[PDB]
């Protein structure tokens, strides 16, 4: 399962543009709110690795193999972040509920 | 446990009412049914100029000297004026019991008006309410009285316009001493560490001298713009149901309820049965419509759909809050005074909390459409009040399609 | 002049009148004396000054 | 019964009293006020006491609030120069919940990057909403100019230390202030038991003495901001005594001969008030008195003109009184004013509350209001007048402001 993660991770190619796991994700409300309560420097390194990206694929090219993403190195960086905005926002919800 | 209020009666018809406690210190206070409602538009502004000349002399205490009495022990000295209520209020402490109220007995009665007082508080008088101008809540709630109840005494401020408090005389001020201060409507109100029976033996020592002897709600709006004041002050109110009608609770649980402009207070005055149910907010000019939106989707919600646990919200809310046993010294007499004057007897703590467990969500929404629903409200503006909507969005936002 | 020294543009001031950049250089809703400051704040009750 | 104060053995004071009330109090007093600050971390305890109702260890921000609202119940937070009192009231059946949010609030608080510069904002309202009157900003800077180090910080965060509070040091500020032999519990309405019990879930994990505060020292100055407002509140004050020395009652004896604010609601109601008078000005006597040094003197707001000879005026009455020109009837109405004061200052729950809190963290021990009024009958009329040869001699501290065109200075004074 470790080594078909691995090749999943390089079958779904974001990694050939320097993109972490977590700048993939689609920013929704609870995304953002996430995003908005990280730090500054990764705050910085997420909005250079996505502008990187973008210019990449503007000139259809990818980064050589050694400066790609290893599966293994990727940081979880907003995920920390993001349970926390859905356990508030789960909290909440079920408060209203009742 | 909490301690009844025991209420007796002198032959003047002074209600003497006493609510003893083991604080040590007391307020004892004097209640009259003498307003600005009970003034007929030529003596407008007699009870707050009385108020003014209360504490500046009498016949047996000339001058400072009976101030000089209340420095002497250390007592603190209140009075205030409402539309309805006249207060004269003394904290002191327990031993000192019997010579404050002989003083009380001086400030409503044996009272004396100094013709050269009369000037200094004109322009005492004038000044404040040439500068009373600036608060403008007051301003607000002063419009939202006067567009709401155009036509009868309940418009005019307690204050009075200038013109009458230039043109009062001490005859007039003596007529309004003499007409609205008879002992059936007074009450002696003590709460602390006060006895019962010591308190009636003074009452009828001293004070046992005393004489014995509708409002339209005009839905309006009145707005006044000035576009230089930095924020804005606006009251929408409807009419309320009076002292004596229960389902007030049930209207302060829905106040409860409601607890987007930088200041929201709501507000439900009573007055003889009639009275202001409503809201106040201070905002920028740019945001005021949506406040009033806002708003009225509130109360609209509460009228239309209004659940189970914010009902409990409100109810324990209002329930801690109405809380006032020993809350103070000072409320709880001014509640004893209150409450002999608007009710004729003081309704205990048991009661209210009776009423408030049997408020539930149907009763609440349908109190709150009797009174909130397809009604005209009064709106008095103050401020940058041009995106403040006009009297026919507010009309059709005070219903749901 | 003399006096200056190395002083002189601050004991002097020169509007330019005709011939790093300034950087960007609220309202609230609105006596006693000498009870020393206490101030307060609450979850629900707004604060306040006891001054 | 009255109240019971146990000392636990990491040096925390339990103090209860149950008068079976229907609302009952519960407060947490902490020796962790404004003074406890350098220059390095100042308007920390401002953003500390604007953040209780931050998301703690224990609760999320949205309980800690929604819970409270749901019972009713009341969270405040008090704060003076020394001490922190941090407040729950609701009803009975409820305080089980109120004291868990309130222990947690006290204990383990997180204190997000993100819910800090979320609530600087609300600093900056706050500390606008405190100095729109005079009076607010005329104690501040007479603090700031009567002491060097620990009572010259502000209770209000300054303008430039907006922006730059973080986490880190609100953390460090409370694992040096917030430990339990600087701490009393008090609850009115709950049994001791109960409280003994909720002060073993909490409290027990900071059993240190707190990092100490520096010993404040006097400087003297006098200070005048020309700001327009037509009255020129002026506070001239000098050195007094700490709260616990004898020489504290005196000074309290003597602002009430003096006069402590009028009691009507306005005229010979002071020596002060009284010394000629033709003009609409108001002159009380202040004392502010901590654990370590106090601060005595008068108060004044006139008009811009007449500002000088009504501040000399002032002065000149307390000269009087250093001289020994007082009857002793006068004293005697200065005690009962006192005494009354007192008495209506612990008629109510909340000061009640706070009360039994500071005698808890001052002393450890609770003083009957019967026990005071005999020391405030202690004090003499000498004794009155020696606390005021100290101010008429003591180096002052003046803070002005106003059109300060007619306000005399200190050497002119």
């Amino acid at each position: 399962l470790d080594g078909f993660r691995k090749w999943y991770y390089n079958a779904a190619g974001f990694n050939k543009l320097g993109l972490m796991r977590d700048d993939t994700l689609h920013e929704t409300e609870d995304v953002k709110e996430a995003i908005r309560r990280l730090p500054e420097d990764l705050y910085n390194d997420r909005m250079f690795r996505i502008k990187r990206a973008l210019d990449l694929t503007m000139r259809h090219q990818i980064l050589p193999k050694d400066q790609w993403t290893k599966y293994e190195e990727d940081k979880f960086y907003l995920e920390p972040y993001l349970k926390e905005v859905i356990r508030e926002r789960k909290e909440r919800e079920e408060w209203a509920k009742k | 446990s909490v301690p009844e209020t025991q209420v007796s009666i002198l032959d003047n018809g002074l209600r003497v009412a006493s609510e003893q406690s083991s604080h040590a210190t007391c307020t004892v206070g004097v209640w009259i049914d003498a307003g600005s409602r009970y003034e007929t538009e030529k003596n407008n502004g007699a009870g707050y100029f009385l108020e003014h000349l209360a504490f500046k002399g009498t016949k047996n205490r000339p001058g400072n000297a009976l101030e000089k009495e209340v420095e002497s022990i250390g007592a603190h000295l209140n009075a205030y004026s409402t539309r309805e209520h006249t207060a004269y209020l003394i904290k002191a402490l327990s031993k000192d019991l019997p010579k404050v109220v002989e003083l009380l007995a001086d400030i409503v009665q044996n009272s004396s008006l100094e013709d050269s007082q009369i000037e200094k508080e004109r322009d005492v008088i004038l000044r404040e309410m040439q500068e009373n101008d600036a608060s403008m809540q007051n301003v607000v709630f002063d419009y939202l009285h006067a567009t709401a109840f155009q036509g009868t005494p309940l418009a005019q401020a307690v204050e009075g316009p200038s013109e009458n408090v230039r043109r009062l005389s001490r005859t007039d001020l003596t007529d309004y001493l003499n007409r609205h201060y008879k002992a059936p409507r007074m009450v002696l109100a003590a709460a602390g560490g006060v006895e019962h029976q010591q308190l009636l033996d003074l009452a009828q020592k001293h004070l046992s001298s005393v004489s014995r002897v509708p409002c339209r709600f005009t839905g309006s709006e009145i707005r006044h713009r000035d576009d230089a004041l930095p924020l804005a002050h606006v009251a929408i109110a409807v009419e309320g149901p009076g002292w004596a009608n229960p389902d007030n609770v049930t209207l302060q649980v829905a106040n409860a309820i409601i607890g987007l402009c930088q200041s929201f207070q709501t507000f439900n005055i009573s007055y003889s049965d009639t009275g202001l149910l409503g809201a106040h907010f201070v905002c920028d000019a740019m945001s005021i419509d949506d406040m009033v939106f806002f708003l009225q989707g509130q109360w609209m919600r509460l009228c239309t759909s209004a659940t189970e646990s914010e009902v409990t919200r409100g109810k324990n809310i209002l329930r801690n809050a109405l809380v006032s046993h020993l809350d103070g010294t000072t409320p709880v007499c001014e509640d004893i005074g209150r409450s002999l004057l608007t009710y004729g007897r003081r309704i205990p703590l048991a009661e209210w909390e009776s009423r408030i467990q049997e408020v539930d969500a149907q009763m609440l929404r349908d109190i709150c459409s009797k009174y909130f629903y397809d009604q005209c409200p009064a709106v008095a503006g103050y401020g940058p009040i041009e995106q403040l909507p006009d009297y026919n969005r507010i009309r059709s936002g005070m219903f749901w399609l | 002049a003399a006096r200056s020294g190395p002083f002189a543009p601050v004991l002097s001031a020169t509007s330019r009148g005709v011939a790093g950049a300034v950087p960007a250089a609220p309202v609230l809703d609105v006596q006693a004396a000498a009870r020393p400051l206490v101030a307060t704040v609450g979850l629900n009750v707004p604060a306040s000054v006891r001054f | 019964q009255d109240l019971e104060f146990t000392k636990l053995p990491n040096g925390l004071v339990i103090a209860s009293l149950e008068n079976y009330a229907p609302l009952s109090r519960i407060g947490l007093f902490v020796k962790a006020g404004s003074r406890y600050e350098d220059s390095n971390n100042l308007g920390t305890s401002h953003l500390l006491r604007l953040a209780s109702s931050l998301t703690t260890k224990g609760a999320s921000s949205f309980k800690i609030t929604r819970g409270i609202e749901a019972v009713g119940g009341k969270l405040s937070v008090t704060a003076t120069r020394e001490n922190m009192a941090y407040t729950v009231e609701g009803i009975r059946s409820d305080i089980e919940i109120l004291m868990e949010f309130l222990l947690n609030v006290t204990t383990a608080p997180e204190f997000r990057r993100w819910e800090v510069a979320a609530l600087r904002s609300q600093l900056k309202i706050d500390k606008a909403v405190a100095f729109q009157n005079s009076q607010t900003r005329i104690i501040e800077n007479l603090h700031d100019v009567a002491y060097k180090n620990a009572l010259a910080n502000p209770l209000y965060c300054p303008d430039y230390r907006m922006g730059k509070i973080t986490s880190e040091e609100l953390h460090y500020f409370v694992q040096n202030h917030f430990t339990s032999a600087r701490m009393a519990l008090v609850g009115l309405g709950v049994s001791h038991s109960v409280l003994k019990q909720v002060a073993e879930q909490f409290l027990n994990m900071r059993g240190g003495l707190g990092l100490a505060g520096a010993k404040a020292k006097y400087r003297g100055g006098e200070i005048r901001e020309q700001n327009g407002d037509n009255l020129v509140h002026a506070a001239i004050v000098a050195e007094s005594a700490a709260i616990g020395n004898a020489e504290a009652n005196a000074f309290s004896v003597l602002q009430h001969l003096l006069g402590a604010g009028p009691h009507i609601k306005n005229n010979t109601t002071s020596l002060l008030s009284q010394s000629g008078s033709h003009q609409p000005f108001d002159v009380s006597a202040f004392n502010a008195s901590y654990s370590d040094s106090g601060l005595f003197g008068i108060y004044t707001i006139s008009q811009a003109a007449a500002a000088g000879e009504v501040i000399n005026a002032a002065y000149n009455q307390v000269k009087a009184v250093a001289q020994g020109n007082l009857s002793s009837a006068d004293v005697q109405a200065a005690k009962n004013k006192l005494k009354a004061g007192y008495l209506m200052s612990v008629e109510t729950s909340e000061g009640f509350l706070s009360e039994i809190g500071s005698q808890a963290l001052a002393a450890g021990s609770y003083m009957p209001p019967s026990t005071v009024l005999q020391q405030i009958d202690s004090v003499a009329d000498a004794d009155v007048v020696k606390a005021a040869k100290k101010f008429v001699s003591g180096k002052k501290s003046m803070a002005a402001s106003g059109n300060l065109g007619h306000t005399p200075f200190l050497d002119e004074l």
